[PDB]
């Protein structure tokens, strides 16, 4: 029954995370994060949408999605490449 | 490194081709920024329908 939708509100945070994602990342230079990881952010980001039966994406949905791509990203990572972790998207 | 040894198969089957397009990825923010406002836009965005 619940096929939730995002808006345009939403839209600045989101792509200042990507860039942030992209440049931790080619410093690191170990994983590519591609726009593939934009396109699952914003997937898990309608599935926590719709566990809350809601229509419409909070920002607090796309932060949780955005906790879990990172983490899965990071914790994909070396030991040597984990930093992005402790003071790179600590923030996130 | 050149496009061949860079590349699984065989050199020679670059020949084969008539036009071979090198998709490199650019990391500079501006496109990092129009991209992501691009694929957002495609992603319950409705913009570019």
């Amino acid at each position: 029954k619940i096929y939730p939708k995002l808006h345009q509100m939403d839209m600045d945070k989101v792509s200042r995370v990507y860039a942030d994602l992209r440049r931790e990342s080619i410093s690191t230079g170990s994983f590519p994060i591609t726009v593939r990881h934009l396109e699952s952010i914003l997937r898990i980001a309608e599935s926590f949408a719709k566990m809350r039966l809601s229509e419409f994406v909070s920002s607090y949905d796309l932060d949780r999605a955005i906790k879990v791509v990172v983490d899965s990203f990071v914790d994909a990572q070396k030991v040597s490449v984990r930093r992005q972790l402790r003071r790179s998207f600590a923030i996130y | 490194k050149s496009p061949g040894d860079n590349i699984d198969f065989q050199t020679t089957i670059l020949s084969r081709f008539d036009m071979i397009f090198i998709v490199k990825d650019d990391h500079n923010e501006e496109r990092d920024i129009s991209i992501a406002n691009h694929v957002i836009n495609i992603h319950t965005g409705n913009a570019n329908a």
